[PDB]
RNA sequence: AACUGCGAAUGGCUCAUUAAAUCAGUUAUGGUUCCUUUGGUCGCUCGCCACUUGGAUAACUGUGGUAAUUCUAGA
RNA sequence: UGGGUCGGGGUUUCGUACGUAGCAGAGCAGCUCCCUCGCUGCGAUCUAUUGAAAGUCAGCCCUCGACACAAGGGUUUGU
RNA sequence: AAUCCUGCUCAGUACGAGAGGAACCGCAGGUUCAGACAUUUGGUGUAUGUGCUUGGCUGAGGAGCCAAUGGGGCGAAGCU
């Protein structure tokens, strides 16, 4: 599963791949338009809360 | 530790319980038990019925302001230049103003002799 | 910082239009020579010679 | 290989089901289950992906007085799939087929039953959906 | 390129339906609607921006998803 | 120490108790110095209290809370 | 006191001009029978358990009862 992260103020939206569940589990059920600590992420996405904004279904 | 289902009344299925309905038209249903099979056979509503989950969150039973604008560079003028621009207010500004008047009124009385 | 990430900051395309959508961001009071202020974008190709171009303000 | 381990039947000989393909028959009359050596008294009952001979009892005159294999694809009675899912269907269907086992029809209305599917792959290439 | 405005309700094809229906001649809308065109009307009203106000969105840059579409998301 | 009997907890079945409250309620009937849009009744049903109420070993599970009772009775048996 | 059959593999192989076409080992399952069992699914259900409901009755409410199990939905345990 791959995480698209903008940052606005500074722009630069690069593409994350990750195949762990356990990050990602931190941002499954929940909504869109939601702010989400990315803590899960290693030592390096640390004090960081991200917000959902959209996403792609399997199918696109 | 197999796939974990939902019911008629959401409840949670798990494996060896209940049974699964195929319908000729293609949806298939899987109920907890026969009490909520039937109840799902006569075309009862899960929400009115009280000890279903649906009815519970329709029910609801027993369950500010923020904005920021953060200045960037802009292709042509980087940040500096920018607050460099916005930071002539202490009556630089008001210098530049006054000197293009100056600037287009020895203009204009060139223009009083272009016009007339 | 995020690596490739939280730095290279990209610029904003391009600036302003507006002759109002100017003065916010540059702090222009009222006929404060509206016109210079307006960001002039440069242009810088190989087989050219250099030179910039603005923009039609509107209003 | 892997065969097809044992379900509950619920369709004994004399049942009249519903038939699934646009051969132009509307229902199917059981009249034997392939396969059944019996003992006395009992029927001969069939359950989803089992090969039974019918006659058309309403549907198409050129159809009709005559003995026809079928295969059922679809079983109200429930039947326990191994992984402890009891499974039933809004009705039972079948299709006319061949000795072969090749469907007489070309398209299936409704659900196929798994267990006809894996044992029919003419009858699953021609299913709509699998249940 | 794109936003906007306009057109796409014309034309072309066929004759299945349809027997006071369609259609033809005649007459009415003092019982209605009408883009456009043309001509009227546009200081007729007493009532800290007007030397010009506000926010977004395209196109554009950048990150993708989808087997696939004149599909589209986030920034 | 024991096993009982109650009680309690657990489980489970059904499905949300009585009462009270509501500017909920198809509407309807009375009072208008009153009200300047109101009040007083009738009214199935609805909502909240309330996954409430009720039952649950009699052949369900655990108690260590309460109460009393439990070295008692009768008939036989010898190489 | 167990019984028989099918499918896969062997194998489009042996054999045969060809058409056709096996078997042994092995694997996966079924039929008939037998002995149990109730975790699951189904049946029963007067726990007369809990709602609903008709007629009547206790002055009404509440709480109930009678109608040889009033009727009906769901239903523990047990049996199956
Ligand atoms: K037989
Ligand atoms: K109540
Ligand atoms: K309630
Ligand atoms: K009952
Ligand atoms: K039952
Ligand atoms: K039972
Ligand atoms: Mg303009
Ligand atoms: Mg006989
Ligand atoms: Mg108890
Ligand atoms: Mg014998
Ligand atoms: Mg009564
Ligand atoms: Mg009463
Ligand atoms: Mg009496
Ligand atoms: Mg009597
Ligand atoms: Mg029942």
């Amino acid at each position: 599963m791959k995480l698209n992260i903008s940052f606005p103020a500074t722009g630069c939206q690069k593409l994350i791949e990750v195949d762990d569940e356990r990050k990602l589990r931190t941002f499954y059920e929940k909504r869109m338009a939601t702010e989400v600590a990315a803590d899960a992420l290693g030592e390096e996405w640390k004090g960081y809360v991200v917000r959902i904004s959209g996403g792609n279904d399997k199918q696109g | 530790m197999k796939v974990e289902l939902c019911s008629f009344s959401g409840y949670k299925i798990y494996p060896g319980h209940g049974r699964r309905y195929a319908r000729t038209d293609g949806k298939v249903f899987q109920f907890l038990n026969a009490k909520c099979e039937s109840a799902f056979l006569s075309k009862r509503n899960p929400r009115q019925i009280n000890w279903t989950v649906l009815y519970r969150r329709k029910h609801k039973k027993g369950q500010t302001r923020r904005a920021v604008k953060f200045q960037r560079a802009i292709t042509g003028a980087s940040l500096a230049d920018i607050m460099a621009k916005r930071n002539q207010k202490p009556e630089v500004r008001k210098a530049q103003r006054e000197q293009a008047i100056r600037a287009a009124k020895e203009a204009k009385k060139a223009k009083q002799a272009s016009k007339k | 910082d995020i690596p490739g990430l939280t730095d290279t900051t990209v610029p904003r395309r391009l600036g302003p239009k507006r002759a109002s959508r100017i003065r916010k961001l540059f702090n222009l009071s009222k006929e404060d020579d509206v016109r210079q202020y307006v960001v002039r974008k440069p242009l810088n190709k190989e087989g050219k010679k250099p030179r910039t171009k603005a923009p039609k303000i509107q209003r | 290989s892997g065969a097809k381990f044992r379900i509950s039947l619920g369709l004994p000989v004399g049942a009249v089901i519903n038939c699934a393909d646009n051969t132009g028959a509307k229902n199917l009359y059981i009249i034997s289950v392939k396969g059944i050596k019996g003992r006395l008294n009992r029927l001969p009952a069939a359950g989803v992906g089992d090969m039974v001979m019918a006659t058309v009892k309403k549907g198409k005159p050129e159809l009709r007085k005559k003995v026809h294999p079928a295969v059922v694809i679809r079983q109200r009675k429930s039947y326990r799939r191994k992984d402890g899912v009891f499974l039933y269907f809004e009705d039972n269907a079948g299709v006319i087929v061949n000795n072969k086992g090749e469907m007489k029809g070309s398209a299936i209305t409704g659900p196929v039953a798994k267990e006809c599917a894996d044992l029919w792959p003419r009858i699953a290439s021609n299913a709509g959906s699998i249940a």
